[PDB]
Order: structure tokens, then sequence, then C-alpha cells
């Protein structure tokens, strides 16, 4: 439940966090932030998923 | 997945017809639907034989 509830609130704060910029077809520097930051989370998750 | 989809539904007219990012939202749903059902039909002869 830790896992898969902090992924899912990764992406509450995502589809949150897109309302602030326009709908550019580029990624930006937060683009960049958020993705690496969901890809740990993923990776911890996965990580406790082979442990 | 209901997040997903009930979120980045509202800024789009109200069209009937199915488009292609409601066909890939749909199909990741009917996915991982199937995917719980499929852990539903696991725990319901676990009791009975392990193997299957």
């Amino acid at each position: 439940v830790f896992g898969v509830t902090t992924v899912l609130t990764m992406t509450t704060l995502s589809i949150s966090a897109r309302n602030s910029l326009p709908k550019v077809a580029y990624a930006t520097a937060m683009d960049w932030f958020i993705a690496v930051c969901y890809a740990f989370v993923f990776s911890a998750l996965i990580e406790f998923a082979t442990v | 997945m209901t997040t997903i989809n009930t979120h980045l539904r509202e800024t789009l007219p109200k069209i009937p017809y199915v488009k292609a990012i409601d066909m890939y939202l749909m199909g990741c749903f009917v996915f991982v639907f199937m995917a719980l059902l499929e852990y539903a039909l696991v725990n319901y002869i676990f009791f009975s034989q392990p193997a299957r």
C-alpha cells in the first residue's frame, strides 16, 4: 500500500501540476523533475516487488 | 485509472464518437479490470488447488 499509494499520489500531483503551464509539446524542467521523481517512486515499488 | 479518465476528459467537447485517447484509456481500464478479475479467479480456486 506504501508503493501503490505513493504512485497514486504522484499521479494526483502530476494531474494537479499540469494546470500550471500551457499545453506545450516539449518537456520543461518541472516535467523532467516530475518524470525523474515518478521514476524513483516506480523504481522503489519494483524494488519492493523484487525483494 | 478512473481518476486519470475523469481528470483528462473535461478539456474536450461532449462528442459521441470514441476518440483515440478514449480508446486507449478504455483499453487500459479493461486491462487493469481483467487483471483484477483474474486475481479474483485465482483467489476463488486457491483454497481447493494451488497448482492451477
